[PDB]
Formats: C-alpha cells, structure tokens, sequence
C-alpha cells in the first residue's frame, strides 16, 4: 500500500482557476521597479 | 570459447580503445603533443557559452549552498545573468531549473513569478526549463519524482510555463535533457495532472 | 545460449555502461549537476594554466614544421621569456615534446647552452625527463631502442644530473605514462642505468 | 582531463567489464568451475532438444536454395515425419523461417492444405506466428510492409486462427524477438488488426 | 561532448554489437537461421572432447557433493576416466584440480598419490593440475590462496608434481588458466615456498 | 597483524625429506591391483 499524501495533496489542489493575466503583468512592473533602481 | 574470433577481436578492440582513452584523461595536464595542444584550443572556442551558463549555475549554488532560503534575490539573479551575459540564451531556463531547488521545490517554484516571465522570454526557454525539471527530477533527485503533479499544479496555476510546454513535457519523448527510460518514468508520474489537464482542455 | 548466464550477465552491464556513457556525453551541454559544473570547471582551470605552455609548444611545432628548422636556442629562450614560462618547471615537458624528431640522438646535444640556461631545478629536469618518457614510450616507440644513447649524451652534456637520470631509470611514474610504458621505457635504459649504478659504486 | 570524474570512472568500467569478458573466453576450454559446467550442460540440452528440427530445417533450406525450387509439400510431410517432427509445435517456427522469400505474400497460400495437417493446435500456430515475427522482424526487415497482406491470406486461408493472429498483433512476445521488433510487427500489422477487431465486435 | 564525434560513434557501435549478441543468445532455441543452425552443428564437433571432460567434473560433483568426503574411491574415478575416454587428454588434470577439492584441501591432495601417478602421465598433465589449482585458488576460492604454501609441501613431499612444474607454476606467467593479474597474486602467495625450494636447489 | 597460521604450519613443515621414488612406485602395485580386478 503505497503512500498518497503527494497525489492527494496535488488532486486537491486541481483547479481550472490559473493567475489573471493582469495579476502576472502587475507583478512584472514592481519586479521592473527593482530592475530600472539597479539600471537595468 | 562461446564468442567466436570475430566477436573476441571486436571486444578486445573496444577494450584498448576504451584504455587509449583513460591514460589520455588522465595525461591531459602534461599532454604537449600537437592534438593535445590543438584540443585544449578548440575547447575554448566550443564551450565559450557552456563556460558562461556554468558560472552562473555556480555562483547560484556557491552564494545559496545546499539551502536554498539563502539564495540570491531575484533581482541579483536576473543582475548576474546579464553579467554573464546568459539572458539570450534559451538553455538558461535549463540552469536555473537545475540549481535553483531543493527538496521544498513545490513551495520554490512559486516563489519567483515576475522573474520566470521576465527570463523566459520564449517557449525555447519555458521548454529548457522544463527540460531542466526533467533532469533534476529524473536524473538528479529520483527522491522527488512524486511531487511532480503537484510541482505542475503550481507551474500551471502561477502561469510560470504555458499550457503547451507542459503538455509537451507531459506527453512528447524529448531525446535532449533525459534519457528515453528517464522520460517514460517522469510522464507517468506527470500523467494524474497530464490526463486533467487533456480533459479540461476537451472540456474547453 | 552459448555463452552461459556469467558471461551473459557481463555483455548486458557492458552494453548497459556503454549505452549510459553515449548518454552522458550526448547531455553533457544540458547537464548542470554539481558533478558535470565540478568537471567542466576543472577542465578549464587545467586548461588556463597551460595556456602559456600550450602556446610556447604550437609556436615550436608551427615554426619547426623537419626540426633543422627549429628557432634558434636564442629565439627558442626569448620566446619563453615571452610567454612567461621560464619560471615554469613544465617547460621542460613542452620543450623534450616539442624539439625533436628521429635525429634526438645528434638534436639532444645541440642545445646544451640552451637547457643549462633553462633547466634551473631538479623539477625541470624530472619534467624534462616525463617529456621524453612520452616522447619515446606513447608517440614514437620505434625510437625506444635510441634511449642508452639518449641518456649518454644528457649524461656527458651536464643536461641532466645522474641522480634524475637514475630516477627515470629506476623509479616506476604513473605522472607522464602509464605503468606498461614506464616499464618498457626503463628496461630499454637498463643497459646504461646499470653502468651508471656501477660507476656510482665505485666512486 | 575534459572527462571529468564520473565519464573517467565509467569508461574505466566499462573497458574492465570487456577485459573480462575476453578473458571469460579466453579461458572458458579450462574452465572447469560448476558455473562453467553447468553453462556448456545447459546448450548441449538445448542443443540436443533442437536436433531434428535442425535437421529438417537445414534440409528444406538446401534442398531449395529460390522457394519455388522448394520440395513438394508431400516431401515436406514425408520428412517431417521421417525426422519425427511432426508431433513438436516447434515444427511451425522451423518452416516459418525456412520454407518463405520475398516472395512470401503468394508463397503462404501454395501450401493450405500442408499447413492444415501439420499445425494441429493453437501451440503450432503460435510457432508459426514467432518464426514470421522472425522472419520479417529481424532477417527481412524489408519485407515488414507486407504484413497486413500476409495476415489477409492466413486469415483467409483459414491458415492460422483469428485467436492467434491477434495474440500477434495485440501481446508482447519476448520469446521469438526483442521488444522493440515487437512494437514494430505490431504496428505494421495494425492495419489488419484493426479490421479483424471491428469484424469480431460486429460479429 | 567531451568524447568527440568519432569515440561517440565508436562506443556506440560496440553497444549495438553488444546489444544484438544478447539477442542472439538469448532468443538461441527458436533461432531456425541458417547461421544457428550451422552454429549449433559445429558446437558439437569443436567441443566433442570439452563434452567429455565436462561429464567428468559433472559425475565427480554429482556423485561427492559439496562436501569432497564422499568423492568416489581412486578405482571409481580412474574407471569414469576411461569410460569417458578423457584419459588420454592432459586437460583432466585440470578438470581433477578444479573438482576434487574443498577447504580441506590442504590434506585431500595427499589422499590419491597413486591415482595422480597413473592419471599424470607426462608433465604437461601435471602442468594441467598446476593450472587447475590456480583457477580453484585464484578465481573460485580465493579465500584459500593462504593455504598455497602448505598445498605445494604436499605436493612436492608426496612427488604428486615434479619440482620444475611447481618452478614453473611459481616463476613462470601462464595466461592459459587465469589472468596475468590473478597469476600475479598467485605466484605471490607461493613465493615462502619457492624462495626456500630455489635455496635448496641452489644449495643441491 | 595478520594471521600467521597458515605461513607458520608451512614453515614448520619445510623439509628436503621426500617420498622415496621405490614408495612411490609401491603404492602404484596396490593401485594396479585394484585396477587388475575391475579388468583395467
């Protein structure tokens, strides 16, 4: 009897749901923040 | 005996062949012959590139250690690729796939979203990673080959790689980072994300 | 089958050791390991300290093409200050591998001003001993049999001292060949060794 | 050197794995251990079980040399039961590999009523089935594409069953070839199989 | 990669050569090519005497056990000879030091004085032996390799083998029963009695 | 310190001392006459 505590954590975690578009763009501009503050 | 003198002449042939090699390994550093010579030249030109994306894999590894909660910022780490000059290299998602990592990976892989989409710049690079993944899994770390559906759940849902790469790592036989065995073992521990995500997909 | 399960068993881990070496190297561009940046990055710090070295012996080899036409002691000795290898013991190494051909037996004593300017240490002499080991045992073993003759005219010249001749002679290097060439190269000395061994006795 | 540790470590396996190997062979006249012993006991069994339909396999093939020079199946009957093999399912593989050339797909309809008598149950059948997995999977390579036509005239023949042209085109075998020639066979056979399956769920 | 073009290609071919041997051997028994065949005819020519001495060792293991107590009697073992027609061929020798013995060896070769002068008719049959030993020591039971020096007292005391064959056995490099580096060892673990057999010859 | 066993029992037993080549060729009479009656 094989453990299933890493697939019953992952089939759990199934969800159509994925990060908003915007939500990965917005992080980019603090990250670019950071970059132009070091000159890049 | 049972191999025949045909079959005895080839195996003793692969043998010094295969010696040949060892003592020319091994005599390397007091090698002046002119092929010697010639060859430490020509491994300059070839691996200029390999030379670069090892430095970077190295200090990753050198300034985080075996724990990787003392890795560099993310903005030190973009800082470095540049200084290597790593960023138009597509086999960077490759490094850093293998080096950035431990065995808290489910948690690490989410952990640098703006830096993922800033440094994978196209699906070359998304695939490179992927490849890495595979080797670190596969190859580097056989331990952890059960994280493997939840290690994509965090991929696809932060929207680190594209549903295409992933489908690609999940069901296409890549001969470039693993060996063919490797990448059979590493889809079947991807097939339990692999099949939900085909059935969404039909779902649309 | 006829070969029986031993023998079998063999040729499957010989297939199975080759097969995984033809992977290794056929990864080795994607492989970023501990053990594969380990390797590569030793390989290059081997390959930085020769730079100097490797160039001195390409600038010999390109410019000698027939060794009559080797540079001259004089250029050969302001080329290596050059490159700065003078102050390295190795030299000797590129210098046995690089100078001569089938005419040693006359080309080894018409550089004597040369060698006692360069040969500074006992390690440059053991180095320049290794080349020659090399030179007769791996890259020209038809030459072998010229070694008594060899060693005479380093003997008589002052190039190398009796003590790092019987060193070549007696003592077994894994360094410069393998253990097979150190033997053969040591029993074709033999016949002047044991003359050396004598005279060190009598006197 | 440009190896590194690991590469170094396995090339060195890999040539004393060969090295051993020679010497297993080398050695194997004296070799007198129980393993040894019992390796050389074990083929002559085999051997021995192997005799008549060596024998009657060695005797089609130079007898016909073309195919269409082959004996007639009556003297094929005869001396399959001159060499009292007709009661050994092997029987099957035998005439499988010896009886058919490229010219196969016509040649495996002139002998029904031959291969009616002789394979009597799903044991021979099954032989018969190996020895052309062999046939095109590792000596005629070439001749693969004909597959499909070669199941169409069994089928239709009422040569081999349609229970054991599936177990061909559907089962892995290790016993008659390699997984890989497996996968190929059955692939090439798809094209049939996939009719007879439908014809089956139909039916 | 670090192999280079050319040694790529080379190992693997010899993989490939390695690969389709296993697959010839392992697939032997419904092989009907006309090479098997062939093969399998000649087997039995080549090694008609092997057969022989093989029946031999097989009867003497079968018939004793593990234990060498229950070995058949002299007369027994002399009979099967010649039933077997083995006699005439100086390899029983090496069939007789491969079978004939266990730990206690040290008193068993003592045990059939008569039997080896009978059996050992010129000295290539006692350089069989002497070969035989060497395999039993040097490749089957190298944990009795300590047991050398007092196993040739036996043999020389009891004048089962002649003083120049244990000289040759001892001095002398024979790749015809083990290899050079196992006679290495074994010439080692004999030397305590040659230097003393060179002495007493020398001294005459 | 390895085990001087096996080397010491050798060593004690070291000797010029042979079997004599008329003993030798006695032991062969009763080993011909068991041979004689099997009819060899």
């Amino acid at each position: 009897k094989e453990p299933t505590d890493d697939i019953a954590e992952a089939l759990g975690e199934l969800s159509l749901k994925k990060k908003k578009k915007k939500t990965k763009d917005s992080s980019v501009d603090a990250f670019e923040k950071e970059l132009a503050k070091a000159g890049l | 005996g049972p191999l025949g003198s045909e079959l005895s002449r080839q195996i003793k042939a692969a043998a010094s062949t295969l010696e040949d090699i060892e003592v020319k390994d091994d005599e390397w550093a007091v090698d002046m012959s002119e092929e010697a010579i010639r060859a430490r030249a020509k491994e300059l030109e070839v691996n200029s590139e390999l030379t670069q994306l090892d430095e970077y894999g190295e200090w990753i590894l050198e300034q985080a250690g075996e724990d990787k909660e003392n890795l560099p910022s993310d903005v030190e780490l973009y800082k470095k690729a540049a200084e290597l000059d790593v960023l138009n290299d597509p086999k960077i998602g490759c490094v850093l796939a293998q080096c950035l990592f431990d065995e808290d990976i489910v948690n690490e892989i989410a952990e640098h979203n703006a830096f993922f989409t800033k440094i994978l710049v196209t699906p070359e690079y998304e695939k490179n990673f992927m490849g890495g993944i595979e080797r670190f899994l596969g190859l580097e770390h056989k331990d952890l080959i059960p994280l493997l559906p939840k290690i994509l759940v965090q991929l696809y849902n932060n929207d680190i790689i594209s549903e295409e790469e992933i489908m690609r790592f999940g069901t296409k036989s890549s001969k470039k980072f693993v060996p063919k065995e490797v990448s059979k073992k590493v889809r079947r521990a991807a097939k339990p994300f692999i099949t939900w995500l085909e059935t969404a997909e039909s779902d649309d």
